[PDB]
């Protein structure tokens, strides 16, 4: 089923030293260097499918500190709109987080009603599918105080 | 391995 086929690009969890090593993700197919970022996990609104503005959650880093990747859970919505949600967010990249342990998946772009179709071409940050087990490593580092930090390269495209 | 959602 052609289930290794996908695009893989590599990602470097910088700290902290527990999880710390180069991981296999998947680019999404919209949007599109090295971005070194500092990786949140919201407390809610987890899947990014409504906006965080309802929420007053905001992602934009403070001058001086590392910019921000939001941890997104796969589900309930199209990977494009939480990319899209994420960036009027104020983030600076997305990691969407499979639900399911499985092989890395591409996420790609759905036929949209008319009224619901100009936001594709609007798609700036970086968005990347990472595995369940990554996921899970890194919102129990954030859970027990750790920064994550994270270098991403998408020169492979 | 191409997915929407």
């Amino acid at each position: 089923g052609s289930r290794f086929v996908v695009e893989k690009n590599n990602l470097k969890v910088t700290s902290p030293d527990s999880i710390k090593g180069i991981y296999e993700c998947a680019i999404g197919n919209f949007g599109v260097g090295t971005l070194v970022g500092t990786v949140v996990y919201p407390k809610s609104n987890q899947k990014a499918c409504k906006s965080y503005s309802d929420f007053d959650i905001s992602f934009k880093s403070k001058p001086g500190r590392l910019p921000t990747f939001v941890l997104i859970d796969r589900g309930d919505c199209y990977f494009t709109l939480k990319a899209w949600i994420a960036q009027q967010a104020g983030a600076a990249a997305i990691l969407v987080a499979d639900s399911k342990a499985e092989p890395l998946i591409t996420m790609d772009t759905p036929e949209e009603d008319k009224s619901d179709a100009d936001y594709l071409q609007n798609i700036t940050i970086p968005s990347a599918l990472i595995t369940k087990t990554l996921g899970d490593s890194i919102k129990s580092a954030l859970s027990g105080g750790d920064m994550v930090n994270m270098k991403l390269d998408w020169t492979e495209s | 391995s191409d997915r929407f959602v």
